């Protein structure tokens, strides 16, 4: 074995996996910002 | 693909070498503490960063004795999605991050009435995968960045019923005039 | 006035793959690097069995 | 009448008129105005015409058709291709 | 939550989904053409067709409920059939028109023809034939391209409150408009263009001129209103070509309004390209930049300081404010208005004194809204729109002041001030009706404060705030609000800077791109003017010195929303002929002057902003303040006395209220077909 | 308490900044939220402006005649020590 | 001296490979420039001066005069980044 | 398919650290096999295809790299698996491939290697394939990738005393330069360039 192995098997194991999109994912409506006061 | 390293998230605070910026040293600082300390896909707030000329910016080849001007520029960093007049696209949109850079200088030549650039760069845009890619290249070429984040249409409850609603009994009275 | 088939439906986009485990690796560096047995609990009998059982 | 009056604009489907055609020379570089204009106005019988713009298909526009219906009895209809214009007969 | 199943992968929704829905939501795009995001379900085109097992008929995705454990099969035979006949069906009669159509490169039937439809047709007969309507001069019509898919009618209808389109006739000769001849006059209008997936509604003013594919797209911001909504650029080389709308669901939502849509082709004409100078007879003659700096600078050095003003415009950025400011700090002014009547009666001392307090969201939050001199329907037609679709979900809405025909009821508390007095000093039954409810919200428009007793009208209402409990920290709730008419008034209060500081006598005036509300008896007649513009319609010749600036589209610079929301203009064209920006300009000047500001390059000018209030520089994003209830505390012994003055509006015409409105083609024709149309003196009552 | 009842006829604007709910700015915003009316009764027309930041360091920036500028840090500053560095600044 | 500025402008890096490539590229445009490959006015821009004018030649001193205690943001402003007719 | 066809599987046998993964396509012809390789076995492996029997019948047909790095499909997003080779387009800086013919087993072989470092580095193999010197020279200069223990370095395509790196996807195609005749001279010069745009 040599050295350099490990980079390219964790290169090789990170390319394939599952790769969503921003994009058609689900954002509801934010509640309303209730208002903060100083005493 | 479109969502997923730690430095490429980080953003440097600015450190003050000019004498403008030594004059506003206040300024410099408040501006460290309120930017956002990491850059994410899932932020909600904008911002500007400058280019960071040190050792890492060695791998840029726009530094050439006719030219002087690329490097050092400010990109911008945003998902342009289908505009409003169509939905359905034979190519979609909004599946990647377009980093963009100003015109310097257009017009047109008289003899012909020709559109001209003053500025071969900048005519086309760049596309990246995800957000970290582009400052990355961004931070590879020694360039500053604005990113803005996107903006997308809420989730609403749709159903062919709510077509046909009971007005409801004939007695209700309306206080409010 | 037929066009219900002016357009192919079998076309020739066919991709095969193949993926394939270091040839020189044993079984137990096998079962480690799976994450179905650890390095302590080797040259263990029950250890073995049960991580092979567990890949199987 | 005022070219850029509110009648003058509505009946030009919004655009500022020229009755004497002889701007598109320049605007436009050609008489092609001028001469459409020397074409008149072919009446037919039934509420529909079909515009090829020639002889034959490929020779001309591809196929259009124009309503000669109108709101308005016997108002004439400009074909969108070439601009040759059609009425229904009386 | 269900579990069903899309081309074999099963996925997980909610129960309320449609077939449509969940498919979008899992990635799987579905042909469609009378389905919208924010209409109701029509479903009268048949593309969103697809197959499902146990189920022989194929069934609309868009307008069908998700059922547990079914499974939709998009990519089999039998849906390919089903879209190529309804493609086919709906091919049969459409016009041979696409060289000549501008839906041509962007046409949804082109694309979704081309990917899912058969390729090939078999209908050999005469196609129907529509005669075409006219709805004026934003909207032009071909409806043979018309496809009957109800879109228009269901956005006037539902979105912009109008009830003039419909669908007359039956079969295959039914026709989509309105039955008589009626123009389509509405603020929001050319948003049905972009809601019509066919060229059988198109741009009027976009006729003809581009195509698609030969233009390039930048994102904005609007500053045509005090709304910064979120728009789309689209310019083919050195030519601005349209303006569309965005998506922001905070700001605007989808849609845009008339004046936002098409007043930018003002910026092509009555520019300013060079400095100028006025002789004593009147005569303008252009100079350098050398000569008009140096002449300013020998009359800053040579004129006294209590002489010297300055005027914020209507279109004046942060940095250009804050170069200003800077500059005239340092020779030591501290007037930022010449003018005697018509300032904002508002402290900038706090950030809740004159912002939007309740978001533009809020109209969706609160029960009670009560109009103070406002109308939303020209002074924000996106927010007039979200308060319509408010009030069709339990928003009551009252107004003091002029009637208006807003496309809603509203419930008409008085016309003067003594309505407003008597809500304070009580005995008046919206007292109770704003205690009774749950979030109250008031609304004053700005124009209603540069009364000659807007600090009484401002106080006043502070006092029925509080007393009523718009303002309350039980509820966690604040109802304030006030809706502005320029940005540069709003970047001057962010700034920090007095609107109320008013120089009496100045023989040295910096007019900073201010044109509306300028008279001239306002300017002294031995005074000496330098006017930093754009557009030459008025305070150019008001001026002896006239320095060309660059226009909202042409620099890159920060907004404050009328909100308090902080964005980025971006550039999209450099300022034409030898204009220059404003920061820059003032910057050149300050160093010919013998004072020279700390600040070389747009950063170095944020950093000095950063010194002044940081908030400035985090975008797109709204700074929470917690000084509320102390900045609109009930002062005990303030003025309250209102004269007894009916409260009025500002706007007259819609479609020209500055330079680069004024300077318009497109708002010139609408003014001249809607004008005489639109006006009324007396109210709508079928609303 | 003389000091505040006139300012200075060279201090021309006290300007605030300072954080929304850090520990660090705990006491200039309670002096502001305390005694911004009585500064403001006594001197109607001095502009006294506050703007707040999710992170920004507290200061005091008095600004003089002729666009000078001083601007104090006042981090970790109670009421007593927030009174002495305003007093102080507009006393110059 | 000029290409040691050049070389100076180039100081900042520290990846030893990249600077490995670089070295091949000087060699390679050196031996350009002593066998005729190149003109002697393309080859030049390696050895023109950053701020000073060439000595075959006249210089101009104008915007110097004009231009004297001015910044240089001040100078960049006079002189246009466009041209004016269009 | 209706042919004889066997993998090259030897070659990851007597490379027993290396995992193997291979790609036959439709879109191919049905004798070519695509496999993916690591940098840092090439040259080894280079040597061991030239002399080991039923390889050593074999030549260097083409070479050239592909800059990934603003790689993104535009299209059918939603058919992408696990499987497919284009799913190590993805964060990858650069990537490279060579192809090479066997007469004996009359076979048509593609290697691809990734390149994930900065400075692009890579062993040459034009020590052991005469092809691979021009090759790997117009690769080099056109896509600024730095080859080590290479025969020649110089550049084979490019104009004289210029450093640029045309086929990124930076680049855009009009460059920076043009080149003019210059009367105060007498002689070529290159300026900076402004274009006509469609
Ligand atoms: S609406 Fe226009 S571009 Fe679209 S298919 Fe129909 S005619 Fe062609
Ligand atoms: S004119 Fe257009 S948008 Fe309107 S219903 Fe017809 S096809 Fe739909
Ligand atoms: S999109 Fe579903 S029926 Fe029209
Ligand atoms: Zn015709």
């Amino acid at each position: 074995s040599r050295p350099g192995d490990e980079e390219q098997n964790e290169m090789i194991r990170i390319a394939s996996q599952k790769r969503v999109y921003l994009k058609h994912q689900r954002v509801d409506r934010p509640a309303r910002q209730e208002a903060a006061f100083i005493s | 693909m479109l969502l997923p390293y730690f430095e490429i998230q980080k953003i440097p605070a600015k450190i003050a070498k000019t004498a403008n910026e030594k004059i506003l040293s206040v300024g410099v600082a408040q501006k460290n503490n309120i930017q956002p300390k990491t850059v994410t896909a899932q932020g909600q707030i904008g911002f500007v960063q400058h280019p960071q000329l040190d050792s890492s910016c060695q791998y840029t080849q726009f530094y050439t004795p006719q030219r002087r001007d690329i490097r050092g520029r400010v990109a911008r960093i945003y998902i342009q999605d289908t505009n409003h007049m169509h939905d359905t696209p034979q190519i979609p949109e909004g599946y990647k991050w377009t980093l963009e850079f100003e015109r310097q200088a257009q017009y047109k030549t008289p003899w012909m009435g020709w559109s001209f650039n003053g500025d071969t760069f900048s005519k086309r845009n760049h596309y990246f995968c995800t957000l970290e890619d582009a400052i990355s290249y961004c931070k590879q070429m020694g360039f500053g960045y604005e990113v803005s984040f996107p903006r997308s249409r809420y989730h609403t409850r749709k159903s062919y019923a709510d077509n046909m609603l009971w007005p409801g009994h004939d007695n209700a009275v309306d206080e409010d005039c | 006035h037929n066009i219900r088939y002016h357009h192919e439906i079998h076309t020739s986009d066919q991709t095969y793959h193949s993926s394939y485990d270091p040839v020189g690796e044993t079984t137990t560096e096998r079962l480690v690097r799976y994450g179905y047995l650890n390095k302590d609990q080797v040259n263990n009998a029950e250890a073995v069995a049960a991580a092979a059982k567990e890949f199987q | 009448l005022n070219p850029y009056s509110y009648e003058a604009l509505k009946e030009n489907h919004w655009l500022v008129s020229d009755s004497s055609k002889k701007n598109s020379e320049w605007t436009h570089k050609s008489n092609a105005e001028q001469l459409i204009a020397k074409v008149p106005i072919i009446y037919v019988d039934s509420n529909i015409v079909r515009c090829i713009g020639g002889t034959e298909i490929n020779a001309g526009h591809p196929q259009v058709y124009i309503q000669l219906d109108t709101r308005k009895h016997g108002t004439p209809q400009t074909c969108k291709y070439c601009g040759l214009r059609y009425a229904k007969k009386m | 939550q269900i579990e069903i199943f899309i081309d074999g992968k099963p996925a997980k929704v909610d129960d309320s989904y449609t077939i449509f829905q969940a498919c979008y939501e899992n990635g799987v795009i579905v042909p469609r053409f009378c389905y919208h995001e924010r209409l109701s379900v029509a479903g009268n085109c048949r593309m969103c067709l697809v197959e499902v097992e146990n189920v022989p008929k194929p069934v609309a995705a868009c307008a069908s409920q998700v059922v547990p454990g079914m499974k939709i099969k998009t990519k089999s035979e039998k849906t390919r059939i089903h879209r190529g006949n309804v493609m086919e069906f709906l091919l049969a009669n459409h016009p041979l028109d696409c060289p000549i159509c501008d839906q041509g490169g962007e046409c949804d039937l082109q694309d979704i023809s081309s990917v899912y439809g058969y390729g090939i047709s078999r209908y050999n007969e005469y196609k129907r034939a529509v005669e075409d309507k006219n709805y004026g001069p934003l909207v032009a019509t071909s409806m043979n391209r018309c496809i009957h898919c109800t879109r228009c009618v269901r956005f006037a209808t539902q979105i912009a409150g109008v009830e003039d389109l419909g669908k007359t006739g039956r079969g295959k000769a039914a026709e989509i408009g309105t039955y008589v001849e009626k123009t389509f006059n509405t603020e929001l209008s050319g948003n049905v263009v972009d809601v019509c997936p066919v060229g059988a509604l198109t741009n009027a003013p976009y006729a003809f001129t581009s195509r698609p594919w030969e233009l390039k797209s930048f994102y904005t911001s609007d500053v045509f209103d005090t709304l910064g909504s979120a728009i789309q650029v689209d310019t083919r080389g050195p030519e601005i070509m349209r303006v569309l709308p965005r998506i922001h669901e905070e700001i605007n939502e989808e849609w845009i309004s008339d004046k936002t849509r098409h007043a930018f082709d003002g910026l092509k004409r009555q520019r300013i390209n060079s400095p100028m100078k006025r002789s004593k007879d009147g005569n303008y003659e252009d100079i350098f930049w050398e000569e008009a700096i140096q002449t300013i600078s020998k009359k800053c050095l040579n004129t006294p300081s209590d002489q010297i003003g300055a005027i914020i415009g209507e279109f004046a950025d942060i940095e250009s404010i804050t170069a200003l400011k800077d500059f005239l700090n340092r020779l030591d002014v501290d007037n930022f208005e010449v003018r005697q009547h018509g300032n904002l009666k508002v402290s900038p001392d706090f950030r809740a004194n004159y912002l939007m307090n309740s978001k533009i969201t809020g109209v969706e939050d609160a029960d009670v809204l009560l109009l103070v001199g406002c109308n939303p329907r020209y002074e924000a037609p996106v927010l007039n729109a979200r308060i319509l679709k408010s009030t069709r979900k339990n928003l009551k809405v009252f107004n003091i002041g002029t009637n208006q025909d807003l496309n809603y009821k509203n419930v008409h508390l008085g016309n003067s001030t003594k309505v407003l007095k008597e809500i304070a000093d009580g005995t008046h039954p919206f007292a109770e009706r704003l205690k009774k409810a749950k979030l109250p919200m008031i609304m004053v428009g700005a124009s209603a404060l540069e009364r000659e007793d807007g600090a009484e009208l401002y106080n006043t209402l502070k006092v029925i705030s509080n007393k009523t409990g718009v303002i309350s920290e039980e509820k966690s709730w604040n109802g304030f609000n006030i809706l502005h008419k320029e940005m540069g008034r709003i970047n001057a209060l962010e700034l920090g800077i007095n609107p109320t500081s008013v120089n009496k006598n100045a023989k040295l005036v910096f007019i900073l791109g201010a044109d509306n509300n300028l008279r001239p008896e306002d300017i002294p007649a031995d005074a000496f003017v330098v006017y930093f513009g754009t557009h030459g319609d008025e305070g150019a010749y008001y001026a002896d010195i006239i320095l060309p600036t660059a226009a909202y589209t042409e620099k890159n610079a920060t907004w404050v929303n009328t909100e308090g929301r902080v964005q980025q203009g971006r550039l999209v064209v450099m300022p034409p002929g030898d204009a220059r920006e404003d920061w820059q300009i003032i910057r050149a000047l300050s160093e010919e002057a013998g004072v020279p500001l700390p600040y070389d390059s747009l950063e170095e000018l944020r950093y000095r902003v950063a010194e002044l209030a940081p908030h400035l520089l985090k975008y797109d994003y709204i700074e929470p303040t917690i000084f509320g209830k102390v900045a609109l505390s009930a002062q005990q012994g303030v003025k309250t006395t209102l004269s007894p003055t009916p409260i009025t509006d500002y706007i007259d015409n819609f479609y020209m209220t500055d330079a680069i409105s004024r300077a318009s083609v497109t708002m010139a024709k609408c003014s001249t077909a809607f004008n005489h149309e639109k006006f009324s003196n007396f109210k709508n009552l079928a609303k | 308490s003389s000091w505040q009842k006139l300012i200075g006829t060279n201090l021309r604007e006290l300007r605030f900044v300072f954080c929304q709910n850090s520990q660090r700015s705990l006491g200039l915003r309670n002096y502001i939220a305390k005694n911004y009316w009585n500064l403001k009764n006594q001197n109607p027309n001095f502009p006294l402006i506050v703007r707040e930041c999710e992170e920004a360091d507290p200061y005091i920036i008095a600004r003089y005649q002729y666009g000078v500028e001083k601007k104090a840090f006042a981090a970790n500053n109670n009421e007593a020590e927030i009174e002495n560095i305003i007093k102080t600044l507009v006393e110059q | 001296i000029n290409f040691g500025n050049y070389i100076r402008e180039r100081n900042h890096y520290r990846d030893p490979g990249l600077i490995d490539h670089r070295i091949q590229l000087g060699y390679e445009l050196l031996y350009e420039a002593e066998m005729h490959f190149s003109q002697h006015t393309i080859l030049m821009q390696y050895l023109s001066p950053y701020n000073t004018p060439l000595s075959d030649r006249g210089y101009s001193y104008l915007e110097k005069v004009k231009y004297g205690n001015k910044s240089k943001f001040l100078q960049g402003f006079y002189k246009g980044n466009k041209p004016t007719e269009f | 398919m209706q042919n004889k066809y066997m993998q090259p599987i030897q070659l990851f046998i007597v490379f027993e650290k290396l995992n193997s993964k291979m790609w036959i396509s439709k879109k191919l012809n049905s004798n070519h096999s695509i496999a993916l390789i690591p940098s840092n076995w090439f040259y080894s492996i280079n040597l061991f295809l030239k002399r080991e029997l039923l390889f050593s019948n074999i030549t260097l047909i083409e070479n050239s790299a592909i800059d990934t790095i603003s790689y993104n499909l535009e299209t059918n997003q939603n058919d992408l698996d696990k499987t497919n080779i284009e799913n190590y387009f993805f964060k990858n800086k650069m990537l490279v491939f060579y192809n090479y013919y066997n007469y004996f087993l009359k076979s048509k072989l593609t290697l691809f290697i990734i390149l994930n470092n900065l400075n692009k580095s890579i062993d040459s193999i034009d020590r052991i394939f005469a092809n691979a010197n021009w090759l790997e020279r117009e690769t080099s200069e056109m896509y600024g990738i730095n080859y080590k223990w290479k025969i020649d370095t110089r550049k084979l395509l490019l104009d004289y005393s210029k450093i640029e790196n045309p086929m990124l996807k930076e680049f855009q195609s009009e460059g920076t330069q043009d080149a003019f005749y210059n009367i105060f001279e007498n002689q070529v010069v290159v300026l900076k360039n402004e274009t006509v745009e469609l």
